């Protein structure tokens, strides 16, 4: 409908009403679609993700890192923004958690998930890039942080870029979105001292080749 | 979140009865749902499960089609229709939220309080 | 004619213009070939169908 | 099917004692094991998932470990509020199954 | 600095980054020994950091 793929995958507050099919033959977006990446930022290799998802023989969403039990040392409730409102309230993406310091600290974070069930798993996460050093102190406390993510195939260290940027959807900062696929038998790990937005939901799937995306107002 | 069960009560041998579970506090349509049975003799066993979109079902082989599992996503309600009831079907039935839309990758689930079905 | 299951459309971003233009080049090339060959095939077959019928009358 | 064996069927200990139970799979189930606490009159509550990952709201005295076919559950030092039947459940594949449960009494 | 493109055409903006041969050049030209450059728009966002080396 009105959502684009990034909205649907990230869990834009307005894409919650969309139903989920276990298999898709092709993907349809309307030309009027304009819901995704509500917190301004880049979605890396977005076109490649869109291509991979165009046809799926089997798809399921599951909670990869449960919101209430996975992060006892971090605050998983204050992670909201006016850029992604829900019924007028500050909110955030349904499939992601923006962790912030608990009390006055952000203990080093370390998590993993083992994909031993047989489907490939799409894992998304993102990185917060605060407008200023005051926001880094408000949200993470650790002044100089890094984020590290990896698997047997993926390995990347990220470092936040704090700067005042032009204001978009009232934000002077940015949040970038990254993703990878975890092949069966492998594991994905996350490590951070701040600025990491973590998945709570992830998608298990089996892909088909040869389909695509149609942009149209033609009814289904 | 909240799962509330109803139906149950006394059914004769044979016959049929409809059980149901109303859900709130979560998007019903986003998760698979299932039924679990607790007998006074056999502690716990699964009865049936249905995927979030209603596209896939699984039944215990103790049932073999004797019971039908279905959903109404618009009303956030889970149903179990049991037919041809026998003595072994006396148990407390419980509904649960499955942590995945597709069964296979769910890890944890939880139950609301159940209802008692007596066959006599 | 036996078409394989395919997907024609492709999506390219802000900094992939040369590729997008390559994709267009490919679609345009195929379009001109099929259009030209289809028009000539039909005209050639029609010429012969009509002569065929005239031959049978004779 | 993979049928879990749980032992003892009943355990009793005094408050402050250290309490553990064991459970086995008939097949290697990696770590796809849940532990539940069933208080009388209540649906079982999940305490632990993926063999050792403690669930939200569960007291830190609860723990567990294990892999493959051999699993354990502990409630550390026993409190009177811990009277419950504890159950071993796995989700390696379908059907999901449960062990018989261990009834833990306190005195 | 900033520039607002409110006139209706797209504007091509070019800039560049100097990467001195040595630390002595960094002192000769900028003084600040450890610098960064940041450039951005609603679509573009990049932090750059000089790579001093003898090439
Ligand atoms: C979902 O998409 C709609 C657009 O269809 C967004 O609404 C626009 O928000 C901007 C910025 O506040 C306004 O200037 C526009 O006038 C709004 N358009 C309409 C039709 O209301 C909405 O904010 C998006 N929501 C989320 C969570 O991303």
């Amino acid at each position: 409908g009105k959502c684009n793929i990034a909205g649907w995958i990230l869990g834009n507050p307005e894409c919650e009403s969309l139903s989920t099919a276990s298999s898709w033959s092709y993907i349809v977006e309307t030309p009027s679609s304009d819901n995704g990446t509500c917190y301004p930022g880049d979605f890396i290799d977005y076109e490649e993700l869109r291509e991979q998802l165009s046809s799926v023989s089997s798809f399921e969403r599951f909670e990869i890192f449960p919101k209430t039990s996975s992060w006892p040392n971090h605050d998983s409730n204050k992670g909201v923004t006016a850029a992604c409102p829900h019924a007028g309230a500050k909110s955030f993406y349904k499939n992601l958690i923006w962790l912030v310091k608990k009390g006055n600290s952000y203990p080093k974070l370390s998590k993993s998930y083992i994909n031993d069930k047989g489907k490939e798993v799409l894992v998304l996460w993102g990185i917060h890039h605060p407008s200023t050093s005051a926001d880094q102190q408000s949200l993470y406390q650790n002044a100089d942080t890094y984020v590290f993510v990896g698997s047997s195939r993926y390995s990347k260290k990220f470092k936040p870029e704090i700067a005042i940027r032009p204001k978009v959807r009232d934000q002077e900062g940015r949040m970038n979105y990254y993703w990878t696929l975890v092949e069966p038998g492998d594991k994905i790990t996350f490590e951070a001292t701040g600025n990491l937005v973590v998945p709570r939901y992830a998608f298990a799937m089996e892909r088909n080749a040869g389909s695509g995306i149609i942009i149209s107002d033609t009814p289904v | 979140v909240q799962l509330l069960e109803s139906g149950g009560g006394l059914v004769q041998p044979g016959g049929s009865l409809s059980l149901s579970c109303a859900a709130s506090g979560f998007t019903f349509s986003s998760f698979a749902m299932s039924w679990v049975r607790q007998a006074p003799v056999k502690g716990l066993e699964w009865v049936s499960m249905i995927s979030a979109g209603g596209g896939n079902t699984y039944y215990a082989d103790s049932v073999k089609g004797r019971f039908t599992i279905s959903r109404d996503n618009s009303k956030s309600t889970l149903y179990l229709q049991m037919s041809s009831l026998t003595a072994e079907d006396t148990a407390v039935y419980y509904c649960a939220k499955s942590d995945s839309s597709g069964f296979q990758y769910g890890r944890r689930e939880f139950w609301g309080q159940g209802t008692l079905v007596t066959v006599s | 004619m036996n078409t394989q299951f395919t997907a024609v459309g492709k999506e390219f971003n802000h900094l992939e213009k040369r590729i997008e233009n390559l994709n267009k080049k490919v679609d345009d090339g195929f379009l001109d070939i099929w259009t030209y060959n289809a028009e000539l095939l039909v005209l050639l077959e029609n010429e012969r169908t009509l002569d065929y019928h005239d031959s049978n009358v004779k | 099917d993979i049928q879990m064996t749980q032992s003892p069927s009943s355990l009793s200990a005094f408050v402050g004692d250290r309490v553990t139970i064991a459970c086995q799979a008939s097949q290697d189930i990696r770590i796809h094991l849940n532990w539940y606490q069933q208080k009388p009159g209540k649906a079982p509550k999940l305490l632990i998932y993926d063999a050792s990952n403690l669930e939200a709201g569960v007291p830190s005295r609860f723990s567990g470990s294990g892999s493959g076919t051999d699993f354990t559950f502990t409630i550390s030092s026993l409190q009177p509020e811990d009277i419950a039947t504890y159950y071993c459940q796995h989700y390696h594949n379908l059907p999901r199954t449960f062990g018989g449960g261990t009834k833990v009494e306190i005195k």
